[PDB]
Formats: C-alpha cells, structure tokens, sequence
RNA sequence: AAACUGCGAAUGGCUCAUUAAAUCAGUUAUGGUUCCUUUGGUCGCUCGACUUGGAUAACUGUGGUAAUUCU
RNA sequence: UGGUGACUCUAGAUAACCUCGGGCCGAUCGCACGCCCGGCGGCGACGACCCAUUCGAACGUCUGCCCUAUCAACUUUCGAUGGUAGUCGCCGUGCCUACCAUGGUGACCACGGGUGACGGGGAAUCAGGGUUCGAUUCCGGAGAGGGAGCCUGAGAAACGGCUACCACAUCCAAGGAAGGCAGCAGGCGCGCAAAU
RNA sequence: UCCCCUGCUCGGCGCCGGCCCGAAGCGUUUACUUUGAAAAAA
C-alpha cells in the first residue's frame, strides 16, 4: 500500500458494527472524526439498521443532507460521519433524541431521552496541555480542546459540557467510591463502582470495579469512563442497568417471557 | 375472495412516508398484479390511487400467503422528489434514456481522443 | 472477492465395510421397513446420531455442576424432547446414549403419515406426499423426511387443494368425465 | 470573548488560589498544634 | 458544451517470480519523527485601500508533416 | 504553571537571528433582509501559520520458521564489531565519511546450498498423540519483461506517469513516430488440466 | 467442607498526649501450578 486505504470489506468490519454477510462486498468506511474506526458508529449504519428511516444507500443520503439530523447541536450532512460513546443525536421535527450507551451486551442499542437530559453530553478527559501564553487546555476523548478549564480537573475525570455554549458546568472526580463503566475489551457496558486502583510503574495500571450485585471484574485504566459520584447516575441508564446476566438467567428470563407471552 | 392485513406499520416523518408489510391472502387464486393491490391500499388508507407504490412481491409455497412491501406517500411531487426514478417508470410517470453503455463508452473516449470546440461535434 | 457462502458440509458417512452379511442384511431390514430409497438416508440419520452421541458424551467426560455442562445438557434434552424422540420421564444425560435409530426413524413424517391412517402403506404414503396431499399448520409438504414435532403431531390433515380432502378434481376425473359426455353425446 | 474567557479564569484561578491557601494554612496549624500537644 | 483553476488517480483489481529470523504472527515503544481530509482551539495579542499590476486559456484567423490524445 | 516511573518536556525571563529559491497575521464567493445618524448588523462557502485529534505509514524490542555435514568454521582497511566527531535523512543508527581497538557468530548447527517456499487466520484425515496441504475471496508483504534513475504530490522509486539498456515487437514516402492485459472479455503457445 | 500460628514513614469506622483499623514507599530470586487483562472477522 502507497498510500491510506479508502476502502473497508464487510468480514473486516467490527463485529459491533453488527452487519450481516451475504448483502454486500464492501462496508462503510467512516470518515476521519473524533472518534477511531473500530469504536465509532456511521449514520448509514443507524440510520439503515437501527432506526429503520431508510432502506437504501441513497435515501440515507437524501435524509441526510435535507438538513433534518442535527450532531451535538451542529448539523452534519456526511453520511458516513463516526458517532461514538454518547453523542447525542437530534431529530428536531419529529421530536426525538437518542443516546448511545453501550448495553448489558457488547454493542449500542437504541436509548430515546427527552430533550432536557439532550441538552448536555457527558465526556472525558485525555491530558493536560498548556498553551502558549500560559493557558491551560483539555483534550477530550472527543477531541474538544477547552480553554480555560477548572484547576481541579485532573488526568482522568469526567465533565459535562452544554452543548449551546461549550463550557465546563460540572464534574466527577476519579476516586473510589464513583459510579463507572468500561469502554473497550471483553467486559462492556457493565455498570459498577470503582474499588482498588493497582499502580505498575511503566505499564497499564488496572483497576477492580465491583458490580451492584455481587459480580467484580478487572479492567485497564484506559477502559475506564466515569458516570457518576456515588450511586445515583447522571445520565439516562439503558434497560438492565448494565447487570451483564448469566447465560443461565438470560434463558430463565427468556423463557419467562415466552411462557408468559404465550 | 381475497383479503389484506398490513404487518410491520410505521411513520417516517424524516421522508414524508408510511413504511410498511403487506401479506396478501388468496386462497385458490393466483398472485395478484401490482395495480389491483394498489387499488385495494387506496380504498383501505383513504388516499389516491396514483400516490401508491408497492413492489417485492413473494410468493409461498402451496400457494396461499404473498408477502411483500409497499409504499404510501402524503402527495404525489412529495413522492416525485424522493424515490427511485426505475419504480417510477414502472409506473409511467417517468421516461428514462435508451441509450447503452457501449456507444456512450465509444463516444466519451472519441471526445477524449479530440480537444477544442470538435468534442461536441465529433460525438454526434 | 464476491459475496457468496462456501459454506457446506456432508451430512453423511460410508462405512469401511463395504461388503458384510450382518450389515447390509440390517440396512435392507430398516429400509424395506420403513420405505425408504437408498441407503444414503440410513447413513445420514446414522451420522447424525453419531454426532449426537459425540456431543453427549463430551459433555459427559466433563465435571458435574459446571454450567457448561448444564446449559448444553438441558439444550440437548430440550431438543430431543422437542423432536419426540424421549419423555419427560426419561430426562437425563446418561440416557440419551441409551438411543436407537429406531426412535429417530419413528418421527419421519411418511412414518406419521402411514401410522395415523391417512395411508395404507408406507411406500403408499411416501409417493403420497410426493403428489402434494398432506399439509400441516396451513402449510402443504411435498417431502418426506420431515421431522414433526410433538406439538405439531395433531395437526396432521389433508390439503385444501388436493381432491382426496376436498378441492377441484384431477386429471383423471376431469378427462373421464369429458369421456363419458362423448359416450353420451 | 477572548477577553470574557481570560477575566472568568482570572477570578476562579483567585477564589481557587486563597482556597488552597487556607487550607495549606490550616494544615501549618496543625502541624503546631501535634507539635505543642 | 468548451477551457482555465482546484481535487482524485498512491484507492480498487490480478498474480506468487523474489524472499528461510528476511516476510509474517502475538506482545511492546516513538520520552527517537512526518501525517491529505474531518473534528475542536487559535485566526484587532505584533507599535510599524469605496480594491493594485501584466500574461495566458476558451475564441477568431492562418499553416507544416504520410502519420499520434502531435503543435 | 502543569505532568510523567523517569527529560536536554511544556510554560517563563534575558541577548540576538529570522534565509530574496523569503512563515502566518483573509485585495475571495453566494442567500435572506435590514435597524439606528455615510457609518453599523444574521447564517454560510473557500483559504491559512501553529496545536491536539482521526486515517495511518515508517524504524526498533521479546519469542516462534522445511531439508541438508558428500557445507565445520564464517566475516574482516570493497564495514565485519564497538568508541569519538560530523554529512545526509522526517527522526536513533557504520546509513555514510576521517581517526582509533581487534573485535562479532559458531556443535545449543553459525556459515554455505536446495526448496515442486509468499507468511498467517485456516483445510483434509483423525480414539488418544499426530501426518499432509495452505497459488486461492479476510489480514500483511512483493512485482507489473528485468535491472537502474526521476518529476509532480501529504502520500509513488507509481509503470492504464516519465527517462536510457538489452530481449521481443507495430506503422512508414525510410526522414521518423509509437508500446508493455501477472485488470475485465478474448487469442496463440504450453499443456492431463480450467468459461461470455 | 470454616478462621488463626513477613517487619517498619503518613492517617478514618470509633474514644478519653494513650489503643485498633488503613495507607505515599520497600520486603531472596526461577520453572511448575490457578485466576485476570488484552488477544480482528469469517
């Protein structure tokens, strides 16, 4: 290869992309974003398969840039722009608006919110910088360099941004005893509060994160996103809560459900 | 006799459309044309016959279900403006060139082989 | 790189015998039996069940109370109770190596079909179905390695396009029919 | 808006800075207070 | 339409000749460097014209070579 | 000021530099209309030094490749091993220069040769262990007759880009001019062997 | 089938300069063994 790939065959797409193989050879590429390839979600992907507005790769197109679909307060009009964890996506003549949060299993799901919990976007904070005369800046896991930010903003907590005005309104501190949930690896989705933080000097440093029942896992500090201070969430949790049932009780349940339904 | 129950309905205020399944029911009859169903979906969702288009049409074994889609428009330039022109000329209200591939591959490399004012003329 | 399948496997297996007495006298047995065309199909309800009792064993050799071994054990009970092949009773691990081709052959729709009386014999009731006359759940079948449920067992009729359970008549009656108005004028 | 941004930051680098202070004067306290008693 | 300008042709497709710690696979690092496009920031921070210049296309006219997506 | 396990890290201050083949600090375009005494406004499109991000690419770390002793020693001022100081390169580095010391690998198989060797995810058979294949749809690498050199461009030693060599080959008024199907169809040769 | 037989510089679960709990930071190294992270899809 001479140059960057333009092209992305349908067996090499991510199996969170949730496609099916006998449709087509290729699939959609996203375009360079905020986010990266294999953790990101296009608009024809939600648009065509989720929500189920469109059929073909033309009507995306159309509904797309008819100006109707509104990114984070800022309308988008590439069909093939990456979406990631919780951007907030607006429909504002129909009057819906979704948040993507990764469910009990390792996917997006489909989460409809009201419009004043869709006003704001909680997100995370990569690194530290300094300007040049002596400004502080944040760079966000979105990408979104803030001037002028708290003095008690550190490494990796979490701050809510209104999205009308860009600003910092307020935080979460990382310390034990916070409600958090993991982005990346085999455990996503779970919702649990962080325990024990283990420090290895030169590598990762994991974490132990114990679930509201009784269920605790390990993951790395990367895998970490911060969502709320205490028990209470800030945001709109999707159904289950993130509990990651059994094999065992998804078939109990299952079964239950169609003993019931009948 | 022959009856109709609509599967799978749903608005899509984002194109101005009403998605959704229809399965049509014959028994002892063969599969119905596009026309009469579109006739029957005009006397059923009290609107013109001409905004109507409905297409996919499959057929079960043994001859008693055809599953298959359909398409309701609010109005018929609303319809114009977003859906698939071939669909339309299946339904005679669009013309569509004659024209293969060959001759206008064949004519796009002559405009090439000539630069200046001859391209448009050398292509016919 | 076009977007086909390629996938597919041989649903049976040759023996390395090709010529023995017991054998060959068991396989005529089954087939003049219970109807059936070759012995490919023997050989193939032999390979499934072989793999049946694979994945039984398998799971016997691993430890108890692991919930590997429940979940496919309770999978696999469930399935073969759905099938019919065994009963509420007889709900156990170690009892499904206790099978046959037998009770694997007993739920064949030609042997269903036969055995509740819509036949009179067997090879009767094969070309039956070949001719398009018995459907099942609002569904007509034209084949007879159908596997039938329990719960579909009662639902076993004849066709509403066949004459022999009401409809327009065949060839022959139509064709006899337009016979005897020229016998008669 | 440059200038908005600039004087906001001012004032809460000043109200974040006499915080830390007190607090660092408060640990001074204590410290001669564990070391009188 | 033509043509100037800008962008893409370095993607995709076909083959297995070379290559035996070379390629590649898992695991690390760039605190040892460049990065089209997109995204976000910066874009009156510097103390010193109510819009400037001439060249070429396309076009017109006139030609050579037996011959070119030639001039 | 702020951070890392760790800076000759970022920020701050002083004194200067700032390349004529020269860093930026807008002599660009469209839609809807306008308030307040000629000045003054809303939403966009394009372009731009720097900074992070996205797509990556590239160089390195640890481990793992088929056969052969009728290949037992190999490399070494035609760089082989390391040190100093430089050139060049986007960066470290004998990558290359000038000077120093004789170093480095090897019976735990180096080196040399062969391969009907692209590598892996995988395929066939299979009680348990194994044996054989993997040109072939997804990933990475290499080439467009075969070596060599280069313009443009962010990214090419590109070949449906260019320049000379040889093998082969087209047209011609004989002066010259024009090319590389291991792309899709198709044809010849080669064949036991493979389509519009 | 349950619990007990490596030492030391700062603090929150409790009290009246005195006790327990925890922790910035260190504890003879290997193979073997069990768990955890990550380990593209088909």
């Amino acid at each position: 290869a001479r140059g960057p790939k333009k092209h992305l065959k349908r067996v090499a797409a991510p199996k969170h992309w949730m496609l099916d193989k006998l449709t087509g050879v290729f699939a959609p590429r996203p375009s360079t974003g905020p986010h990266k390839l294999r953790e990101c979600l296009p608009l024809i992907i939600f648009l065509r398969n989720k929500l189920k507005y469109a059929l073909t790769g033309d009507e995306v197109k159309k509904i797309c840039m008819q100006r109707f679909i509104k990114i984070d307060g800022k309308v988008r009009a590439d069909i093939t722009y990456p979406a990631g964890f919780m951007d907030v996506i607006s429909i504002d003549k129909t009057g819906e608006n979704f948040r993507l949060i990764y469910d009990t299993k390792g996917r997006f799901a489909v989460h409809r919110i009201t419009p004043e919990e869709a006003k704001y976007k909680l997100c995370k904070v990569r690194k530290i910088f300094v300007g040049t005369k002596g400004i502080p800046h944040l760079v966000t896991h979105d990408a979104r360099t803030i001037r002028y930010p708290d003095p008690l903003i550190k490494m990796n907590d979490t701050i809510q941004i209104d999205l009308e005005t860009g600003k910092i309104t307020d935080f979460i501190k990382f310390d034990t005893g916070n409600l958090c949930m993991v982005t990346g690896g085999a455990n996503l989705g779970r919702i649990g509060v962080i325990t024990n933080r283990e420090r290895h000097p030169g590598s990762f440093d994991v974490v132990h994160v114990k679930d509201a029942n009784g269920n605790s896992f390990a993951t790395r500090l990367s895998n970490i996103f911060v969502i709320g201070k205490g028990n209470k969430p800030w945001i709109s949790l999707p159904r289950g809560k993130g509990i990651r049932l059994t094999i065992a009780e998804e078939r109990d349940k299952r079964l239950a459900a169609k003993q019931s339904s009948g | 006799t022959v009856t109709i129950r609509t599967r799978k309905f749903m608005t899509n205020r984002l194109l101005q459309r009403k998605q959704m399944v229809i399965d049509v029911l014959h028994p002892g009859k063969a599969t119905v044309p596009k026309t009469e169903i579109r006739e029957k979906l005009a006397k059923m969702y009290k609107t013109t016959p001409d905004v109507i288009f409905v297409f996919g049409f499959r057929t079960h074994f043994g001859g008693g279900k055809t599953t298959g889609f359909g398409m309701i428009y609010d109005s018929l330039d609303y319809a114009k403006k977003n859906e698939p022109k071939h669909r339309l000329a299946r339904h005679g209200l669009y013309e569509k060139k004659k024209t293969s591939r060959k001759q206008r591959k064949e004519r796009k490399n002559r405009m090439k082989k000539v630069r200046g004012t001859a391209k448009a003329n050398v292509g016919a | 790189p076009v977007a086909r399948s390629w996938v597919c496997r041989k649903t049976y297996v040759t023996p390395r015998r090709p010529f023995e007495k017991s054998r060959l006298d068991q396989e005529l047995k089954l087939i003049g039996e219970y109807g059936l065309r070759n012995k490919r199909e023997v050989w193939r309800v032999k390979f499934t069940l072989a793999k049946i009792r694979k994945a039984a064993r398998e799971l016997l050799t691993l430890d108890e109370k692991d919930p590997r071994r429940l979940f496919e054990g309770n999978a696999l009970l469930r399935r073969l109770v759905r099938i019919g092949v065994l009963d509420e009773g007889k709900m156990k691990l170690d009892y499904i190596l206790g099978l046959k081709i037998e009770d694997f052959l007993e739920r064949r729709l030609q042997t269903q079909v036969f055995k509740l009386g819509l036949a009179k014999s067997i090879h009767h009731a094969r070309v039956l179905i070949r001719q398009r006359h018995i459907r099942v759940r609002k569904q007509v079948v034209n084949i007879p390695s159908f596997i039938v449920r329990l719960d579909s067992q009662k639902h076993i009729d004849f066709s509403l396009r066949s004459p022999y359970g009401g409809g327009r008549p065949g060839r022959v009656k139509r064709k006899n029919a337009k016979k005897g108005q020229g016998g008669a004028g | 808006k440059n200038k908005e941004e600039a004087a906001e930051y001012a004032k809460l680098l000043a109200k974040r800075m006499k915080e830390a202070k007190e607090k660092r004067q408060e640990q001074i306290a204590k410290r001669r207070r564990l070391s009188s008693l």
